[PDB]
RNA sequence: CCGAGGGUAGGGCCCGUGACUGGGGCGAAGUCGUAACAAGGUAGCUGUACCGGAAGGUGCGGCUGGAU
RNA sequence: UGGGAGAGGGUGGUGGAAUUCCCGGAGUAGCGGUGAAAUGCGCAGAUACCGGGAGGAACGCCGAUGGCGAAGGCAGCCACCUGGUCCACCCGUGACGCUGAGGCGCGAAAGCGUGGGGAGCAAACCGGAUUAGAUACCCGGGUAGUCCACGCCCUAAACG
RNA sequence: CGAUGUCGGCUCGUCGCAUCCUGGGGCUGAAGAAGGUCCCAAGGGUUGGGCUGUUCGCCCAUUAAAGCGGCACGCGAGCUG
RNA sequence: GAAUGCCGGCAUGAGUAACGAUAAAGAGGGUGAGAAUCCCUCUCGCCGUAAGCCCAAGGGUUCCUACGCAAUGGUCGUCAGCGUAGGGUUAGGCGGGACCUAAGGUGAAGCCGAAAGGCGUAGCCGAAGGGCAGCCGGUUAAUAUUCCGGCCCUUCCCGCAGGUGCGAUGGGGGGACGCUCUAGGCUAGGGGGACCGGAGCCAUGGACGAGCCCGGCCAGAAGCGCAGGGUGGGAGGUAGGCAAAUCCGCCUCCCAACAAGCUCUGCGUGGUGGGGAAGCCCGGGUGACAACCCCCCGAAGCCAGGGAGCCAAGAAAAGCCUCUAAGCACAACCUGCGGGAACCCGUACCGCAAACCGACACAGGUGGGCGGGUGCAAGAGCACUCAGGCGCGCGGGAGAACCCUCGCCAAGGAACUCUGCAAGUUGGCCCCGUAACUUCGGGAGAAGGGGUGCUCCCUGGGGUGAUGAGCCCCGGGGAGCCGCAGUGAACAGGCUCUGGCGACUGUUUACCAAAAACACAGCUCUCUGCGAACUCGUAAGAGGAGGUAUAGGGAGCGACGCUUGCCCGGUGCCGGAAGGUCAAGGGGAGGGGUGCAAGCCCCGAACCGAAGCCCCGGUGAACGGCGGCCGUAACUAUAACGGUCCUAAGGUAGCGAAAUUCCUUGUCGGGUAAGUUCCGACCUGCACGAAAAGCGUAACGACCGGAGCGCUGUCUCGGCGAGGGACCCGGUGAAAUUGAACUGGCCGUGAAGAUGCGGCCUACCCGUGGCAGGACGAAAAGACCCCGUGGAGCUUUACUGCAGCC
RNA sequence: GAGCUAGCCCUGGCCAGGGUGAAGCUGGGGUGAGACCCAGUGGAGGCCCGAACCGGUGGGGGAUGCAAACCCCUCGGAUGA
């Protein structure tokens, strides 16, 4: 049936993006947190 | 006039609609139209704030001049007279000599291509409008300021009127059409004569679907839901009330007023409702 | 081909009968009340509406076939 | 043809008394109610009195053994739309009339539908009293209905 | 109770005998026929239906008779639900 | 050494189940170390409103070519979406941007909030909506409306000429709109031709024929032709369109009016550029100077913003046109012509799937367009086929049980069973016919029947054309032929009677319940006079609503019919300036602590003193409630009638052993041979009842009951058959479980149901196919039950508090 | 975290074919005028049948599945909430 995965690549970068992190305090610490973990990428990754 | 159907499905036994006569233009005036922002009972947070609601028919608002003072001594013509869906009432559209172009509500008995004015001199006649104290106590009159300059507030519905009991100083005596007496000023404009389309209420509405064509989505009672839905949730089977019967949040639906009893207005209202 | 009639299916009218149920007529001496004929003890009767164990009572309008 | 009487019918208006309710004034210990009384209402200021206000219904006197309509029935007052009828004159058509199975229409009250409206009245119902009982007659309340619009019902001691 | 699936039905049997029938007996208030009661006997047999989830029970039609119990109220790693 | 321990490695089950739709295969010839599996041909089968082709999401090199086969592929592999390398995506016209707005987002101003942050008019952003200029063919192994060929169009810059009051983010017009039905005329596409072009073919008994087979077009600027859309012209007045305005709006007059004129679209033609079949031959070459015509069907697409009617009344903004304002009229704008300028991003490939979403090359999910022909009444239905694409990445045999999917069945015909569960039956079209009841629609396709093909003759009317032929669409009459059978295959109701519940179409427990539940129109109560009530929010602000009591919130009931009775004592709600109770605050009689004293400091009664409660009413479609005992009639029996205690009042109409009735399978009646169910009645209703509505109700229902007919493998009672498995052979090869095991029956014993102890009995060793009685078999640290001073959801006149309101 | 799911908002798209034949309009009758009756035209409807599409009634299979909800046969809606 229709499983819950339906991939959007207007809809992945505007709700995990980088852009939509920063506006918001809570994602920009998600940016802090991963910065420090040390994460190769911060923000999900989509070819647009 | 209400039209009956012949019961031809289950739900044409009973469903009535408009007649539609007094209509002599069937489409609105592009110039007096705009966008009509459907909220579904959404407020700005996004939330439901008036539950059931939505999924009704597209609509363009027509702009409805309730402060005719505006115009005061220019004969307007009344061009046609068309159906508006944001309204029990019907619209009437009013050509001034001036050139500019508006939409009132059609009193009652007010006939296509007739004059009609506003202002102090204008005649008691059936679609005018004047302060509300230089109209003659004892005439029924529609589209009533409650504060002078801040619109035309009572009396517009489908049907609706309100008599002038007397005078007294800076306030008249209205009786509003929920037979509550209220003073308000005289310096109020007002419209002479009931709205029309009083037929509007011998409507029926005949199937659910009909409802869902105004806007209106399905109403399900507190007796049907959850304690965590409602006072009136859970039971096995049937239930009464089982306590004072209540709203979702609680409070007593039944004779509980709710006007505020510290409001300024009291000191203007004479007698509250009638029935 | 038609054809007596036989078969299938569905109707129409009448008759008889049916747990129970509705009032009806009748029946020497049953129970409760007293509505009506006297102004019958609230003048009666009436069509209707509603109520009441029962006769009846009352609202509305009508009749005198009502008294002094 | 010219005249006349009349609550004839319908529409639209409108006028005064009355009762109830609301507001002010004034005023105090009872009012109300009956065969008597109790209910009931009244020191939380009733009743009785004056002024103001709203609302509905009905038309005192005239009024009559009266007048109109085919019957049911019709009553303040004005106006508009309208029926019947009678009288004068002897002008016109020349039996064109009478009755009326069916048909159609009208049809008090009560009742019904959808709306409105609601002062007084009042089936239902409640209470007091009477009483053996009193699902009554008497008394205090009181809902439909009584009123309007439209749409049904079509019965009657619809009787002279 | 770190689980022994819980009625009844179907299927498949198997055993007990306190025997419903068939076989053998004694007593009979056993004339015959047909019954009653008890004793021996478990080899075989012990029907089809209406009603109810029912077991059971009543009822129809038969029958030599339409037996009563055990097998985790036998049998859901055999079915049904 | 044990924690259903943790991490890892390796076992067991096991050469076992399986290897993913039952659409299906076979042979020959190649390649190669090796071939059922790759290549090629031939034959067979499968999809064909798809299993074909073209877009969009999403995926991201998977595309093409060479070279490979360790692993990936459920087997194999020479093959591949796999590995290695090289190659491949070309735009002014397609899509997006340099254009416009939608919800929403953001947000100068402004507002608000401890902080963070929340709002918010404009404005900005935001598209699969608006606007906008390319069609056809050829070329590559791989891209093409992108390269190339032909014929077209757009914008920006500059220039010449002509013309004009030029001029905008400002005013106006326009853009600009719904649902259903639908006219004319076209095209898309298709059917036929005895006309034209073509490699050929004559079979196996006939046919050298009006034979068979194949094809018979696509694109096109100006002009013209047909069909539509859009649209009045003039002048006078002008206070309105937030300055102006010659435009727009309103008023008068003039002529034009169903036209016409102008403007713009589509279709046709059109200079010209293209395409061009089978067959034969090695994608190509031939065919071929290919031919390129006539008739017919004909859209849901085009003309388009057409027309009609309806109610629920149907985005915005820019482009474009118009009006003018600063400004300027050596400029600037409109037109025509010329030259020049024209950027960024996407372009491979897959795309109902082996490349997307499902951990997999997974029978599942995935929006748009094209979707050919014949037949069956129609059609996107169904069968068979075109183009195209496939035979589903394990095979070969065998012909057991048993399982699945399927076919048939003697006599019976529901006897099956909880139940006709399931499977039969019926099955589309035309005509005949058709009941109670009803809200007059319906019930209804009620029921029940007749017809159905193929040939000949006669004939009626329609579309085109022209009025004829010709094709084409509806038919009507007569006479015949064949079969068991003429919707001969495929697709396609079993019917009726009577109850309960819900009026109905609708909605629901995604993944055990689709219902009698929810919703519903409709009735009532109540709230709310607008800065409404109510809801969200700390607030600002939103919603309500750009609504105004014929309106909006809340609540019960649930179309409709006839109806809804008594109780206000308690509880809620409403009304009541009296009375009483009452907090801070007021008052300060009267005392106290200290101090030499002035004074400072504390306690402090009467009395004034809200809401709330008390108290007086009202109020039920507010929460709710609606008795008991004793007696009585001229047969018995039963009590209309009485008597008495109690009540706030003692259950009204109508219903009734009921979705409710315990005793109960109540009693009687019907249906049956027989009826715990069913239906009709009765009424001592354990324990109905009137908007948690009462009693009915035509219609409706995948709801739950009872009955009957039809028809049956459901059964008596089973038999045979088909294919997919099971079975044997080659290939690949799991799992849960498992203390170790050398793992029999009985009768006992034992923590009370023993393979493991005792006694006796039986028993050579190891398998394979089977059946499930046991291993208190596996699975899940029992969901029941208890226990824990464990948890959580829900409730209230439990405690306590908080928001909110007073 | 609303790329599943529930609702709402904005903007588009989709619903073969066949049946029934509401009001209206026209004509005829009717009447003082009417109501009304009949006929044709008309093409209404949470109308009827049935694909796509949306569902998920009954049964069977599947149950270490093709699948952590699927397959086959039946069945509901299908111009509307
Ligand atoms: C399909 C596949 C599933 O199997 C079933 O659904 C069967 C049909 C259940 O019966 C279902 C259906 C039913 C009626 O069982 C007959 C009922 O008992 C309950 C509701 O579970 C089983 C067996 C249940 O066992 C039962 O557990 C019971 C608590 C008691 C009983 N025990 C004493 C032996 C035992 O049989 C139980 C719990 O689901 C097993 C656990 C381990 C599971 O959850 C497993 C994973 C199942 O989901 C499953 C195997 O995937
Ligand atoms: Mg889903
Ligand atoms: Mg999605
Ligand atoms: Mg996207
Ligand atoms: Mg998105
Ligand atoms: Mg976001
Ligand atoms: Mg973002
Ligand atoms: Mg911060
Ligand atoms: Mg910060
Ligand atoms: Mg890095
Ligand atoms: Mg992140
Ligand atoms: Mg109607
Ligand atoms: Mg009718
Ligand atoms: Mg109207
Ligand atoms: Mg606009
Ligand atoms: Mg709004
Ligand atoms: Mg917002
Ligand atoms: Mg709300
Ligand atoms: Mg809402
Ligand atoms: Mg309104
Ligand atoms: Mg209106
Ligand atoms: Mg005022
Ligand atoms: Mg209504
Ligand atoms: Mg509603
Ligand atoms: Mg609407
Ligand atoms: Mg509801
Ligand atoms: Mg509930
Ligand atoms: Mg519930
Ligand atoms: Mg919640
Ligand atoms: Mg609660
Ligand atoms: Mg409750
Ligand atoms: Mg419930
Ligand atoms: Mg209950
Ligand atoms: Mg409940
Ligand atoms: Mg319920
Ligand atoms: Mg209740
Ligand atoms: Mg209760
Ligand atoms: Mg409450
Ligand atoms: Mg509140
Ligand atoms: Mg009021
Ligand atoms: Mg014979
Ligand atoms: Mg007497
Ligand atoms: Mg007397
Ligand atoms: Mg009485
Ligand atoms: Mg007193
Ligand atoms: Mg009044
Ligand atoms: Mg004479
Ligand atoms: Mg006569
Ligand atoms: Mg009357
Ligand atoms: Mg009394
Ligand atoms: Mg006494
Ligand atoms: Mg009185
Ligand atoms: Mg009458
Ligand atoms: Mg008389
Ligand atoms: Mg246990
Ligand atoms: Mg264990
Ligand atoms: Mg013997
Ligand atoms: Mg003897
Ligand atoms: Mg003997
Ligand atoms: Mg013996
Ligand atoms: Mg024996
Ligand atoms: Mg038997
Ligand atoms: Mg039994
Ligand atoms: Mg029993
Ligand atoms: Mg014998
Ligand atoms: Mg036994
Ligand atoms: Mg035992
Ligand atoms: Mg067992
Ligand atoms: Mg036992
Ligand atoms: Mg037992
Ligand atoms: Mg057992
Ligand atoms: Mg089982
Ligand atoms: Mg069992
Ligand atoms: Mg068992
Ligand atoms: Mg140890
Ligand atoms: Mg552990
Ligand atoms: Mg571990
Ligand atoms: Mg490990
Ligand atoms: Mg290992
Ligand atoms: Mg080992
Ligand atoms: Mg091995
Ligand atoms: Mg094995
Ligand atoms: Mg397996
Ligand atoms: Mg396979
Ligand atoms: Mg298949
Ligand atoms: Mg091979
Ligand atoms: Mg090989
Ligand atoms: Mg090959
Ligand atoms: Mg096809
Ligand atoms: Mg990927
Ligand atoms: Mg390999
Ligand atoms: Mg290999
Ligand atoms: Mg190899
Ligand atoms: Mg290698
Ligand atoms: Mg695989
Ligand atoms: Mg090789
Ligand atoms: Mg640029
Ligand atoms: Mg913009
Ligand atoms: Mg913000
Ligand atoms: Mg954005
Ligand atoms: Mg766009
Ligand atoms: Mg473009
Ligand atoms: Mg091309
Ligand atoms: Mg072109
Ligand atoms: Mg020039
Ligand atoms: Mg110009
Ligand atoms: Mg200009
Ligand atoms: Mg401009
Ligand atoms: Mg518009
Ligand atoms: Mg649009
Ligand atoms: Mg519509
Ligand atoms: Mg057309
Ligand atoms: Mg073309
Ligand atoms: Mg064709
Ligand atoms: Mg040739
Ligand atoms: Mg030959
Ligand atoms: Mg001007
Ligand atoms: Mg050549
Ligand atoms: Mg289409
Ligand atoms: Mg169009
Ligand atoms: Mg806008
Ligand atoms: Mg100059
Ligand atoms: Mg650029
Ligand atoms: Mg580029
Ligand atoms: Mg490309
Ligand atoms: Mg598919
Ligand atoms: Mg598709
Ligand atoms: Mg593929
Ligand atoms: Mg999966
Ligand atoms: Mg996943
Ligand atoms: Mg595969
Ligand atoms: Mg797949
Ligand atoms: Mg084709
Ligand atoms: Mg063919
Ligand atoms: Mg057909
Ligand atoms: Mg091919
Ligand atoms: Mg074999
Ligand atoms: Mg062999
Ligand atoms: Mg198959
Ligand atoms: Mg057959
Ligand atoms: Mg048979
Ligand atoms: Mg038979
Ligand atoms: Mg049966
Ligand atoms: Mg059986
Ligand atoms: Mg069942
Ligand atoms: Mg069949
Ligand atoms: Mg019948
Ligand atoms: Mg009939
Ligand atoms: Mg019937
Ligand atoms: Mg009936
Ligand atoms: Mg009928
Ligand atoms: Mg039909
Ligand atoms: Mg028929
Ligand atoms: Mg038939
Ligand atoms: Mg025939
Ligand atoms: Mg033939
Ligand atoms: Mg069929
Ligand atoms: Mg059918
Ligand atoms: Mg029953
Ligand atoms: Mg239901
Ligand atoms: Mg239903
Ligand atoms: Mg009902
Ligand atoms: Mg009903
Ligand atoms: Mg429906
Ligand atoms: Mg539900
Ligand atoms: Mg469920
Ligand atoms: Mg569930
Ligand atoms: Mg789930
Ligand atoms: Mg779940
Ligand atoms: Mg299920
Ligand atoms: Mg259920
Ligand atoms: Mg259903
Ligand atoms: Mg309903
Ligand atoms: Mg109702
Ligand atoms: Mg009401
Ligand atoms: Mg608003
Ligand atoms: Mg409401
Ligand atoms: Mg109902
Ligand atoms: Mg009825
Ligand atoms: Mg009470
Ligand atoms: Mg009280
Ligand atoms: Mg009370
Ligand atoms: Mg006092
Ligand atoms: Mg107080
Ligand atoms: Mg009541
Ligand atoms: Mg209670
Ligand atoms: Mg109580
Ligand atoms: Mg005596
Ligand atoms: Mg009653
Ligand atoms: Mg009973
Ligand atoms: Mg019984
Ligand atoms: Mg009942
Ligand atoms: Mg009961
Ligand atoms: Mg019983
Ligand atoms: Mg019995
Ligand atoms: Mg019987
Ligand atoms: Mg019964
Ligand atoms: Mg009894
Ligand atoms: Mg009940
Ligand atoms: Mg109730
Ligand atoms: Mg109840
Ligand atoms: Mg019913
Ligand atoms: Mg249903
Ligand atoms: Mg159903
Ligand atoms: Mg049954
Ligand atoms: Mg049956
Ligand atoms: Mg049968
Ligand atoms: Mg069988
Ligand atoms: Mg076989
Ligand atoms: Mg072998
Ligand atoms: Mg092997
Ligand atoms: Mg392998
Ligand atoms: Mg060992
Ligand atoms: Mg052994
Ligand atoms: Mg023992
Ligand atoms: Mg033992
Ligand atoms: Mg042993
Ligand atoms: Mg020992
Ligand atoms: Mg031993
Ligand atoms: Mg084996
Ligand atoms: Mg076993
Ligand atoms: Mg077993
Ligand atoms: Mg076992
Ligand atoms: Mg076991
Ligand atoms: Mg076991
Ligand atoms: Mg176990
Ligand atoms: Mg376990
Ligand atoms: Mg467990
Ligand atoms: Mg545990
Ligand atoms: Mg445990
Ligand atoms: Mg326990
Ligand atoms: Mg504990
Ligand atoms: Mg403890
Ligand atoms: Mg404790
Ligand atoms: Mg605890
Ligand atoms: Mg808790
Ligand atoms: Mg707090
Ligand atoms: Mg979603
Ligand atoms: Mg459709
Ligand atoms: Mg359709
Ligand atoms: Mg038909
Ligand atoms: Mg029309
Ligand atoms: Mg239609
Ligand atoms: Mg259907
Ligand atoms: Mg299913
Ligand atoms: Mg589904
Ligand atoms: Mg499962
Ligand atoms: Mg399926
Ligand atoms: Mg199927
Ligand atoms: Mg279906």
């Amino acid at each position: 049936m229709k499983r819950t995965w339906q991939p959007n690549r207007r809809k992945r970068a505007k709700t995990h993006g980088f852009r939509a992190r920063m506006r918001t305090p809570g994602g920009r610490k998600v940016l802090k947190r991963r910065r420090q973990k040390g994460r190769w990428r911060l923000t999900p990754a989509v070819r647009k | 006039a209400v039209k009956k159907f012949k019961p031809y499905t289950p739900s044409r036994r009973f469903m009535t609609v408009a007649d539609f006569s007094e209509i002599t233009k069937t489409e609105p005036e592009k110039s007096l139209v705009k966008p009509l922002k459907k909220t579904g009972g959404r407020n700005n947070q996004g939330r439901i704030t008036v539950r059931f609601r939505g999924g009704g028919h597209k609509r363009l608002y027509r702009i409805i001049d309730f402060k005719r003072w505006d115009k005061v001594g220019i004969p307007a013509k009344v061009a046609a007279i068309e159906y508006d869906p944001n309204r029990s009432a019907r619209i009437a559209l009013l050509h001034y000599v001036d050139g500019e172009k508006r939409y009132i509500i059609a009193p009652d008995g007010l006939q296509v291509g007739q004059q009609v004015v506003a202002g102090p001199d204008a005649p008691i006649q059936v679609g005018n409008a004047l302060p509300l104290r230089f109209i003659p106590v004892g005439t029924v009159v529609h589209a009533v300021e409650l504060e002078p300059k801040k619109g035309a507030k009572l009396a517009r519905a489908a049907g609706t009127s309100a008599q002038i009991q007397g005078r007294e100083g800076d306030y008249v005596i209205l009786r509003l059409p929920s037979g509550e007496l209220r003073k308000v000023h005289g310096e109020c404009y007002a419209t002479v004569g009931a709205v029309g389309n009083a037929d509007h209420k011998n409507i029926v509405l005949g199937k659910a679907g009909r409802s869902r064509w105004l806007g209106r989505r399905p109403h399900v009672r507190g007796a049907a839901m959850n304690p965590v839905d409602h006072p009136h949730g859970g039971g096995e089977g049937r239930a009464p009330r089982g306590r004072p019967p209540a709203s979702p949040w609680g409070w007593q639906t039944k004779g509980l007023k709710t006007r505020k009893r510290r409001k300024p207005s009291s000191r203007f209202i004479i007698a509250r409702r009638k029935k």
